RNA sequence: GCCCGGAUAGCUCAGCGUGUAGAGCAUCAGACUUUUAAUCUGAGGGUCCAGGGUUCAAGUCCCUGUUCGGGCGCC
RNA sequence: GUCUCCGUAGUGUAGGGUAUCACGUUCGCCUAACACGCGAAAGGUCCUCGGUUCGAAACCGGGCGGAAACACCA
RNA sequence: GUCUACGGCCAUACCACCCUGAACGCGCCCGAUCUCGUCUGAUCUCGGAAGCUAAGCAGGGUCGGGCCUGGUUAGUACUUGGAUGGGAGACCGCCUGGGAAUACCGGGUGCUGUAGGCUU
RNA sequence: GGGCGGUACACCUGUCAAACGGUAACGCAGGUGUCCUAAGGCGAGCUCAGGGAGGACAGAAACCUCCCGUGGAGCAGAAGGGCAAAAGCUCGCUUGAUCUUGAUUUUCAGUACGAAUACAGACCGUGAAAGCGGGGCCUCACGAUCCUUCUGACCUUUUGGGUUUUAAGCAGGAGGUGUCAGAAAAGUUACCACAGGGAUAACUGGCUUGUGGCGGCCAAGCGUUCAUAGCGACGUCGCUUUUUGAUCCUUCGAUGUCGGCUCUUCCUAUCAUUGUGAAGCAGAAUUCACCAAGCGUUGGAUUGUUCACCCACUAAUAGGGA
RNA sequence: CCGCGGCGGGUGUUGACGCGAUGUGAUUUCUGCCCAGUGCUCUGAAUGUCAAAGUGAAGAAAUUCAAUGAAGCGCGGGUAAACGGCGGGAGUAACUAUGACUCUCUUAAGGUAGCCAAAUGCCUCGUCAUCUAAUUAGUGACGCGCAUGAAUGGAUGAACG
RNA sequence: GAAAGACUAAUCGAACCAUCUAGUAGCUGGUUCCCUCCAAAGUUUCCCUCAGGAUAGCUGGCGCUCUCCGCAGUUUUAUCCGGUAAAGCGAAUGAUUAGAGGUCUUGGGGCCGAAACGAUCUCAACCUAUUCUCAAACUUUAAAUGGGUAAGAAGCCCGGCUCGCUGGUGUGGAGCCGGGCGUGGAAUGCGAGUGCCUAGUGGGCCACUUUUGGUAAGCAGAACUGGCGCU
RNA sequence: GACCCGUCUUGAAACACGGACCAAGGAGUCUAACACGUGCGCGAGUCGGGGGCUACGAAAGCCGCCGUGGCGCAAUG
């Protein structure tokens, strides 16, 4: 009264009929398993970006300006060739 | 092993670390008010006779030993338990060995 | 029915190779790992602390954290059939850079300078890589003398 | 786990908080005209292990190393 | 059916720095000679080869010999 | 060409025997009051400067070992795929494509990416 | 096959593993259920085994001194890996073997316990210092609910309100389940009964031929002399299924299971008879081989006997299958 | 001894030459040694362990802790026609030499009287003599008995089956 | 019951008749009309689990967001990884044969010797150069197949802002508001993406090579692909 | 050309089992609960199932100061 033990006799296929997925990849990664030093930091550096916006908002409304004086400162033979004329 | 009676370590109350003093634990008596026996008795009275199980193949042959830490201070007087790892032979405090003597 | 240790069959694996027994040198810790390099991983047996599992000797992946003495990494593993994405922490010693990108970052570089030049030139410069064609025909000359013959050795027993 | 008693010279073994007894083996002699049996000295003692307190410990208390009684049992 | 001891003067036989008893047997001691009793002989490949050893027969196997063992349940 | 702190796998930089070493330098060397240590002022620590080329020093040398690279060994050994191809079997040939290693014979023996003082 | 015998029933180390990883058998060679206030944590300082040359008693081997000395030593245990101004050896100072949220790896369902790695907030140890350290240099040394016991806070509940005892509460360790993801458990039936199985034994038959039986080659010697008339050592190639083993394919909703009596047939590896060769064959006797299975191969004592053993006769008292 | 039960019932209309419970198996003949074990019984404050109740103290009380403590097991005597048991250390002379007498003693004593290859003895078809032309069986003997034996009965012997 | 587990209405190692009752079963057998479409597994972990169930796997059904950028059991070009077959002892770790030169480095005996490494035949070990064969739990070297990554807009390049962490120096990073740049940056082929409920199965077998035990087997046990089972 | 059908089985024409022959009868049903798909009405609300009032009919129709109540709109310790 013995019995077989362990085989892998059909498991290189049957893996393959419904195929090997590459993992979902995909932008915006996510932020567990960071340093909270670090964290805490990007944290408070996203909490008062609120506070310096003017300075941000005139030096990005003059270069609207200087490009749109910067663009203004710069603005097979002979039978064949005429039968496709 | 052999331990030390005074170990100098942290303290919960007091904030700091202090010096302690060490001795080891043994069991209280069961109490026959506490839930679990006024149940057991409860139910083990009558006919019908055992109930609950009762162990009887006991295995091992050694205890995880636990040493019970108090506080010198005499106003903290604060006490906690400590874990330590399986020993068949041990002491506290005495007769530290050294280095290099005659072995017969 | 093996055993499921933590160093099964790393006899040769994580063994030093021969005559670079030793110190560690010293230009391996001091270069600099940002994230999103791309890294490959090797073992090593000296410094025992922070090991990675022996069957990921060898793969390839980038950064997501750095840390005091390591890099946290992102590689990917094939378990009966799907394939997870896993994450370790590294030290140092058992991680070296990948130089699989360097040719890309060569290539750019190299196209944008061939197109920003021969473009105002109204030239049609060629971008993509083709594969090695098929050899064009070409001349011989046997200037003079004749093709020597060859000739099949007779058999005898060498041994 | 509760309580309880037990370990001494090479075998059995005494010890009365103020000291290591004994009987039997092994030697050397004496007694008998000579062997037997009995007579006597001598050699061997870490009082099962550490501490205590006492002037003084083998001895009371304490625990650990060794054998055993008994009644008990909810992971 | 094969595993467990052990092999040593002529007999049988005690036991990491020599080969030992008891008997077998030659010569010598007390005596009146006699018996008992006593003292010195011969006797050794400590089974046949290779290694551990400064030195191994007593440690290690491989091996040949003998004896004493075992095979159970249709 | 030298001193200070280094880099890379750390040998083309090691080991053994020889030799010449200008000037600035490094060192053996002179010593023991100064709380530096030892059984011992040798080693370690300090205060020094009469006197001189052995020194892991520096550079060259050996029909040198060693190492570092190249040919031979060799399209050999091995090998992914295939055949109603042999052979009693062991194993060997073919097509298709990949393809090693010693012995043996040759050449090399520190570049200094390096910053500060210096053959100047 | 069961049983007796073992642990491959939880773990780790080399090997089988076919050059990532994974991978089996009652496959191999081996080990564990612990040990340590230092053998843990820092710092200074030293360098080992063996070998040479010497030196009073000193010898194979005590201690001292000089030189070579890439690990040939050691690191508590099994074995690999790892280590030279150390992870070793010798001294100094101490208790990071303590307190607390999570995240990840390891086998893996990508669940747990176990073990471990990187961080972060506290208090300390250290070294002038930079920093190293939250347990043994790494790879093994251990454990659920339920119940119990202990500590923790000026904690909440103890029920019509209020106070004090008790109990119940929440958090953290401990009390163990080795069949190790965890029941509380000794035997026999030849007086025996039911549900099933050829997944699993006892007969035959099948494939195999080690053991048993039979036959070859080679040629050192025996053979008064002379290798091969007859024989054959150490060696080597095969067949046979009348012995026993090995395996488990078919039958357990049944193939009637040892011997003998009786009764036909068959094979040849021939005991005798027919015809013929060689001898160490003079005759008589006897041994050796070829074509050859038509014809024969017996009567009795003891044992359940197949087997054996012994008394007579004979031409001969050959061996077996279905 | 019965029985759910009571002043219940049988043995019992009975009384130790009697009821009841056991092992052996006629007569003749003998019945061995061992009380450590498991049983059984007797002396038990000669005492180590031992519930409920009734008692003392501390507490507001529920409670908690102490003294004392019946039988029985433990300790001590009796008992084998009660179950059951009966091994070992190698030679001691004065020729073989089995072996005198012992050697020798460890865990309660250590197979006596007597019987045998039996219906009990693996080696086994044991060896010797006889019974047969020839006998693995029978009868007589030897004992070292894998594993004979004394009321778990041993040896006996006319009649009977 | 003068005892064999005998007999007790043809029934006895616990009678017969009715009720709870249609008692339980991981165990044997059977399971009722046609066509059409899709189509498998005998493996994983845990179980007083090995004739069995839970779990993941494979399968079917109903739909959905887009297309009418994306993926792949494959190859090329760059790149790292590995210790197998081969080979090698004149290289370490272990096993092993035969001679050659030396001084004795030491002995057991010849040997002349009142002694010797004086001289010794030496057998012998000792040192140096050489030689014959080997290796799953030995290695200097080291292939073939094979295993991951990368092959542009989720990129590059210019301004600027915030920060309580890091800091000699706006140093060092990270995160943010903005602008600019498309020859789509190897070859070949193809429409893709997610989300629910869930049946059946977990007794497996053969060959080519690769391979462990065994004398060998139409025997037992594993790895790669392919088939019968389902034809 | 062609072995006899059902059945467990890795493997049936089997020396595996049940089956002599014809007609009728014969085996996934019924409640409670939950989960998901799907069809219908009303919609931040919905539902009268229990109760009342006025031959088929033991049906149908109504009641909102009979909407109490159920689930839902708000979780956590
Ligand atoms: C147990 N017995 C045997 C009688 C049994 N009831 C039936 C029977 O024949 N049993 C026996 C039958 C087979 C069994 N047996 C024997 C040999 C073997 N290799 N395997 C077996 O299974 O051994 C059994 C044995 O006697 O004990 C007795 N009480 N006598
Ligand atoms: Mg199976
Ligand atoms: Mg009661
Ligand atoms: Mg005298
Ligand atoms: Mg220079
Ligand atoms: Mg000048
Ligand atoms: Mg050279
Ligand atoms: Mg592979
Ligand atoms: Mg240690
Ligand atoms: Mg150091
Ligand atoms: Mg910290
Ligand atoms: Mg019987
Ligand atoms: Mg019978
Ligand atoms: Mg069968
Ligand atoms: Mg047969
Ligand atoms: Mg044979
Ligand atoms: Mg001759
Ligand atoms: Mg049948
Ligand atoms: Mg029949
Ligand atoms: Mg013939
Ligand atoms: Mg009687
Ligand atoms: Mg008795
Ligand atoms: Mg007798
Ligand atoms: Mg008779
Ligand atoms: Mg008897
Ligand atoms: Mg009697
Ligand atoms: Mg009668
Ligand atoms: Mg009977
Ligand atoms: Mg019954
Ligand atoms: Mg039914
Ligand atoms: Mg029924
Ligand atoms: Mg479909
Ligand atoms: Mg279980
Ligand atoms: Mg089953
Ligand atoms: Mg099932
Ligand atoms: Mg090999
Ligand atoms: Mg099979
Ligand atoms: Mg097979
Ligand atoms: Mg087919
Ligand atoms: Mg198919
Ligand atoms: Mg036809
Ligand atoms: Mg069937
Ligand atoms: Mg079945
Ligand atoms: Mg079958
Ligand atoms: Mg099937
Ligand atoms: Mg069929
Ligand atoms: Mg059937
Ligand atoms: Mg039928
Ligand atoms: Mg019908
Ligand atoms: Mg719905
Ligand atoms: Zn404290």
């Amino acid at each position: 009264a013995k019995s077989k033990n362990h085989t892998t006799h059909n498991q290189s296929r049957k893996w393959h009929r419904n195929g090997i997925k590459k993992p979902r990849s995909q932008r915006y990664e996510s932020l567990k398993g960071v340093d909270p030093k670090f964290l805490r930091n990007m944290r408070f550096a996203k909490k008062h970006n609120k506070k310096g916006l003017k300075k941000m908002q005139a030096n990005n409304a003059k270069a609207m300006a200087a490009r749109a004086e910067a663009i203004k400162a710069l603005v097979v033979s002979r039978k064949l060739h005429r039968l496709a004329y | 092993v052999n331990v030390p009676k005074t170990r100098r370590t942290f303290c919960k109350k007091c904030g700091k670390h202090q010096p302690h003093k060490v001795t080891q634990y043994k069991k209280g008596k069961d109490s026959l008010y506490a839930q679990g026996k006024r149940r057991y008795d409860r139910k083990q009275s009558g006919y019908g006779g055992q109930t609950k199980p009762i162990f009887r193949k006991k295995a091992k042959t050694t205890k995880k030993i636990v040493l019970r830490l108090e506080c010198v201070e005499p106003n903290c007087r604060s006490k906690r338990m400590l874990a330590i790892k399986r020993c068949k032979h041990f002491e506290l405090g005495g007769d530290k060995k050294r280095k290099g003597q005659v072995i017969q | 029915t093996n055993t499921k240790g933590k160093r099964r069959g790393t006899r040769y694996m994580f063994s030093r190779p021969f005559r670079k027994h030793g110190v560690v040198p010293l230009a391996t810790y001091m270069r600099i790992y940002k994230k999103g390099d791309i890294v490959d991983i090797k073992g090593m047996g000296t410094v025992q602390k922070g090991m990675p599992h022996k069957c990921y000797h060898g793969k390839t992946g980038r950064v997501y954290n750095v840390t005091q003495h390591a890099v946290g990494i992102v590689v990917n593993k094939q378990v009966k059939g799907k394939i997870l994405a896993k994450r370790i922490n590294v030290r140092i010693e058992h991680i070296k850079h990948s130089k699989s990108r360097d040719s890309f970052l060569k290539r750019v570089k190299e196209n944008d300078q061939k197109k920003k030049e021969a473009k105002e030139k109204g030239t049609w410069v060629q971008l993509k890589r083709q594969p090695a064609p098929p050899r064009e025909a070409h001349f011989v000359r046997t200037n003079g003398k004749e093709p020597e013959l060859l000739e099949p050795i007779p058999y005898e027993f060498m041994a």
